[PDB]
């Protein structure tokens, strides 16, 4: 619970510092020595916030995948190409199967990309610290409507993840431990733990792996690079970047409405909160 | 690696952090230098983050306490917490200067103690893994705490231009003028630093403290001396995503980032519900979480002076609802489902607003680990009602004749009074302009 | 395995043992153990001979001599002393737990020779090419230790043999990196590389 | 046959060595007139190096205590260490000589007590089978230890040319010059002899001793007799890898050779953390291996006076980090992993550097076999700050026209004033030049 769902969120916090050695790829070393020096500093990153010591953080191991992020030259990433691999070893592997490890790499990888959005948005908040690396609090040479479109951006991301965090944690932790344990007769757990794992990813987002909700999270990422690259460094190019975001959110609203059936995935209920928001103005 | 240096400064600023550090040993249920329970490591899964870990059998606060009266920090010596603080590392035990009460005394005393004041917060960080920021726990009340603390709101965002500024400003009683009579002056000077030499602020009104102390804690005897008790409770509430883990917004700059639309708006109204005493005769049968966020979208906890027809002529723009500890975390999303049907939420009459809910655990400590706890860190556009209160008590003082010359006895010998007035009406108006 | 070989230095012992401790420690196992002696027997003679050239010693050759001995002793000390020091203290500890645990005298011998082939491999990879790089490192202190007892142009002969072993450890660094990428001996020789880093 | 004759010489230097010798009997745990324990060969695995090599069946100290003041040698018998020293080599029952206070008085008294001073250390280094060297335990303070001591660095340097030379330099107090004014002359005179007739130094500033005596011991006011406690400890602490097991470069000519990059860059900064009373009771309950040897890589324990902006604008080239007693030695390389993540120490990248870590199993004694002690032996290239301290006080005094014919009353009848300024300026550029 502590290292994939991040209820020891101090690890995902330390990840934000590792992600402050990224800012997209490639530009980071590529060696076979690159996982060799990187699997060490991630196991140490639990100690980096000064928690515990390695002997419950050796159940977690990392296998760095190589993919072209220069888009033909190989240069690997820690957004979706850095994967947690849980161990197979003699004491626990009554719960461990190779199928359930496939989905441990998927949850740990799904968290990491949305977390790189949230982190880099706060790299912008350090940029604009005032006296006077901010320059300008309103018009002229714009900050007024710039920051108006910025705040409806960080509305939407902080309240999307907020709804996603609550379906991720609460029923899954009640479903798992209590039930499994209480039903006592324990045999052949990996057919139940995988049924549990299959309900747990239903709760995450799921998107049936094909549907334009998956196209809008891809596409709002493509504007997010334009937001960090312009603010780190064009004012017409700023406002276009969020006009495309407003295209993508209004595209999302019509999709919620064709998903509405009568009850169909716990994200739907939480989405109709925002729908009635849209009705209120 | 999110080490924060608290810069407790002033007569009240030393008191609200005196009771903040004292709140942490009692909520972790241990000795402030020992361990006498196992709730310290099991409850708090990051025991050092505002402390450092043991190597002498004693806890180490990341605190500095400077003021212009040596009396307040000797009233920290008198109290038996000299085995939680160090009177040669954590405070200067007898630090003098001004009388003081002038804002201009301490503003000129930070610039002749300029060499020493950044080798005590940068000597307070010296085994740190990496700095998050600074919290300026300073006082607006008096000219002492306000005087030197307003210089550090500037020099800490350009000697460290990537570190956090956020202030616990506490005002002097606005039902007096006989406590401090330079009060409209020392308020507005700092409010110029609050909109353009800052980032986010926490402004805490004092008369709304005493409005709650007789209506939710029901003491008969409303005085200016409950100033530090209600404040030290919301201070320890605000950092349950850094001293106990979070999930999303697992940093403090996570919460604070999403409650700032534009510079000049970031003045957060703070609310904290567990002060009710009729929720505690019904804690055996577990009180409900279905009506405890109808106190964060309806007034019942505001420490911000705001009107009653300004909760409708202004709406929430960003609202954060931090649930803590035991809370029954499987129906907090069911509670947020029934908000939209009544319409207790308020949204701007144009575009996006957002009701963020997040959750976090806590250590054993029954008022928020056995009872539902609701913290609101709101962002309402109704914050101009106070900026009209401070401007209307400021120009009122100039028809009385006072501190047009009695302010210029040290430092100030040039006119800049209608310069603080002009920037303030620019602030109050662009906020109303920013919405339809 | 071939590293540690009979030269002018080929020093061992033959430990006198008798039954029933003679099958706790096989003499065939002692031949397996005396080569791990021998690997540490060369690198302390390296390391002591860079002390002995330092105490035997501005002018022209003198000022260059302090910089080549200071750079040569840190080459010998960061690979040899550190990797041995992270060796000898955990290996004493993993042997006291195989010591006590045994209900036979061929159990402690099996638990000693399945210990012993791990210790060889992580400290020395099988290939004659690490030999080549140890001796060149050693030949520059060999040009040194006679020149402090003999009494310019002597420095540039020393500098050409200094550049000979520098190219070869870089070739050695490539031989570290084309190993398993899976077994902890690559994790051992990486920590070699970080000691030479600072 | 690694025998060292320590030459305790000088008034302050006899006292730093007195309590040095009272420490070695306490850790070998023997009565000082025999070996009365069997811990003498099993616990301490060396029986000679500061003992005479047997021919009587006893171990006598290899010590000489020479002074011109009989007050130091008469304070032998106010303690029961007058049956450990023997009167014919280690002292001479009553020995007079000059007051002397002037360096050039004792320097010519070396040249006529040339017969006894070179036949008193050879009537005790006539059981050795090859001498390791001479450590000159001599003070720079006073004109007695400094006058004779600049002489002996010349003559043991032409009849023993491969012998190890090493001094425990202790300075005179520099923040009192209201009782002394010959202080920049006699100090710099020894220092000239240290950068070309010596190989290694250990520089120990006296005001930087007394920094720690108010920051770890907490006495009302440091004075001579409270200064012998910090110096004597670091001596018995340097021979904990020469008397107790090591393996490679655990001879004295192995460690000390690796802390010298080149002649004139050998000035070693010393740090010693455990004197405090609440860090002495944290080792009974064990402090972690991940904080007791990274605190020897944190600069806050230095016995050299320097700035704190020069510990980050200058980098280590050779650093020794001796942990004693408890260590837990299977995480000592784990501790060495973490140097790169905190970055408290900075390291040269133009050329090789060395972070030497060592551990040793000590003989029974509760202050060291159950207590973690950390001895730092740095080589940091901000030693030029001391050389500015002595040159800026030298040139100021010769313009007040003092010691230009009042220091020449004994053996000096030539010009040598710009000879002392030029050699100090040579040292300060050739250190800084050696590392980019």
């Amino acid at each position: 619970r502590h290292f994939l769902l991040m209820e020891d969120g101090e690890f995902a916090q330390s990840l934000s510092d590792m992600l402050f050695e990224k800012l997209g790829s490639g530009q980071t070393p590529s060696e076979l020595l690159n996982p060799l020096v990187l699997n060490s500093i991630l196991n140490k990153a639990l100690q980096y916030s000064l928690h515990g010591d390695s002997s419950l953080a050796s159940n977690l191991t990392f296998a760095l995948k190589y993919l072209p992020e220069v888009f033909t030259p190989t240069a690997p990433d820690a957004l979706s190409c850095l994967e947690l691999k849980y161990k197979v070893d003699w004491p626990l592997n009554i719960v461990i199967t190779d199928t359930c490890m496939n989905k441990y790499s998927r949850i740990f990888s799904f968290l990491l990309q949305l977390k790189h959005m949230v982190w880099t948005l706060r790299d912008v908040w350090f940029h604009l610290k005032r006296t006077a690396l901010v320059n300008q609090a309103s018009n002229s040479v714009q900050y007024r409507q710039l920051q108006l479109y910025r705040h409806e951006m960080q509305h939407f991301v902080k309240v999307i993840q907020g709804y996603i965090a609550n379906q991720i944690l609460h029923v899954t932790w009640c479903e798992f431990r209590n039930k499994l344990s209480a039903v006592s007769n324990l045999e052949e757990i990996y057919k139940t733990h995988a049924d549990y794992l299959n309900k747990a990813l239903f709760r995450g987002l799921l998107t049936e792996k094909a549907a334009p909700l998956m196209n809008i999270i891809h596409s709002i990422f493509s504007l997010i690079l334009k937001f960090r690259l312009q603010l780190i460094s064009n004012f017409g190019l700023m406002q276009q970047s969020y006009n495309t975001f407003k295209y993508y959110s209004d595209f999302l609203f019509e999709v919620v409405s064709k998903l509405v059936n009568r009850g169909y995935q716990p994200h739907l209920e939480d989405f109709l909160l925002r729908i009635n928001f849209n009705s209120y103005y | 690696p999110r080490e924060i240096i608290t810069l407790q400064l002033g007569q009240c600023g030393n008191q609200i952090g005196f009771e903040f550090w004292k709140q942490l040993c009692a909520e972790h249920g241990i000795s402030p230098e020992g361990i006498v329970e196992e709730f310290a490591t099991e409850g708090t899964d990051r025991k050092d983050v505002f402390f450092y870990q043991a190597d002498d059998e004693h806890y180490i606060p990341r605190a500095v306490l400077l003021d212009l009266e040596p009396r307040v920090i000797h009233s920290i010596l008198n109290s038996p917490y000299a085995n939680l603080y160090n009177p040669e590392n954590i405070y200067l035990s007898e630090h003098g200067g001004g009388a003081g009460n002038n804002w201009a005394s301490g503003f000129s005393q930070g610039e002749k103690i300029h060499e020493d004041i950044f080798d005590i917060i940068d000597r307070e960080a010296d085994g740190s893994d990496s700095l998050e920021g600074f919290v300026l726990c300073h006082s607006i009340a008096g000219g002492t705490g306000s005087g030197l603390g307003s210089y550090l709101l500037e020099r800490l965002n350009d000697r460290y231009p990537k570190k956090l500024v956020q202030t616990y400003s506490v005002f002097p009683n606005q039902d007096e003028m006989s406590h401090v009579v330079v009060q409209p002056y020392n308020s507005l000077l700092t409010l110029k630093r609050l909109t353009q030499n800052a980032d986010c602020v926490v402004v805490l009104d004092n008369t709304a403290l005493n409005r709650i102390a007789t209506d939710r804690l029901h003491i008969q005897n409303p005085s200016f001396s409950q100033i530090n008790q209600l404040v030290s409770t919301i201070m320890s509430a605000s950092t349950t995503t850094l001293r106990y883990p979070g999930y999303m917004n697992n940093d403090l700059i996570g919460l604070i980032a999403s409650l700032i639309p534009t510079p000049r708006l970031h003045f957060l109204m703070t609310g904290y519900t567990p002060l009710t005493t009729d929720q505690s005769v019904a804690s055996v049968r577990k009180t409900t979480v279905l009506d405890v966020m109808r106190r964060l979208l309806q007034p019942k906890n505001v420490m911000v002076s705001t009107g009653r027809d300004r909760q409708t002529n202004h709406c929430y723009i960003a609202i954060l609802n931090i649930i803590q500890g035991e809370v029954d975390p499987t129906q907090v999303h069911k509670s947020l489902q029934r908000i939209r049907e009544r319409k207790l939420a308020n949204f701007i009459p144009w575009g996006p607003a957002s009701i963020q809910v997040a959750l976090s655990r806590k250590s054993p400590y029954l008022p928020s680990a056995h009872r539902v706890s609701g913290l609101m860190m709101a962002n309402h556009t109704n914050i101009s009602s106070l900026f009209e209160r401070t401007c209307r008590q400021y120009d009122k003082l100039r028809k009385r004749e006072a501190f047009l010359e009695q302010f210029r006895k040290e430092d100030i010998f040039k006119d800049n009074f209608d310069e603080l007035d002009n920037s303030r009406e620019i602030v109050q108006q662009l906020i109303d302009e920013y919405h339809a | 395995t071939e590293l540690a070989l009979s030269g002018l230095e080929s020093f061992s012992f033959d430990y006198i043992v008798k039954w029933p401790l003679s099958l706790i420690i096989n003499r065939k196992a002692l031949t397996r153990y005396q080569m791990l002696f021998r690997h540490m027997f060369y690198c302390k003679h390296v390391e002591r001979l860079l002390c002995n050239v330092w105490i035997s010693n501005s002018a022209k050759w003198f000022a260059g001599a302090f910089t080549l001995r200071q750079r040569m002793l840190n080459f010998v000390q960061n690979i040899q002393y550190y990797m041995m020091f992270e060796v000898m203290e955990p290996t004493w500890h993993i042997l006291e737990k195989n010591l006590k645990s045994a209900s036979n005298i061929d159990d402690v011998l099996s638990h000693h020779t399945s210990f012993l082939d791990n210790c060889l491999k992580d400290c020395m990879l099988t290939n004659p090419e690490l030999l080549k790089i140890f001796s060149k490192l050693m030949s520059v202190c060999v040009m040194f230790t006679n020149c402090l007892q003999r009494f310019e142009s002597t420095i540039n002969n020393f500098d050409s043999n200094f550049s000979a072993h520098l190219m070869d450890l870089l070739d050695k660094l490539s031989m570290y990196s084309t190993s398993d990428c899976e077994h902890s001996m690559i994790n051992i020789i990486y920590r070699l590389d970080f000691n030479g880093f600072y």
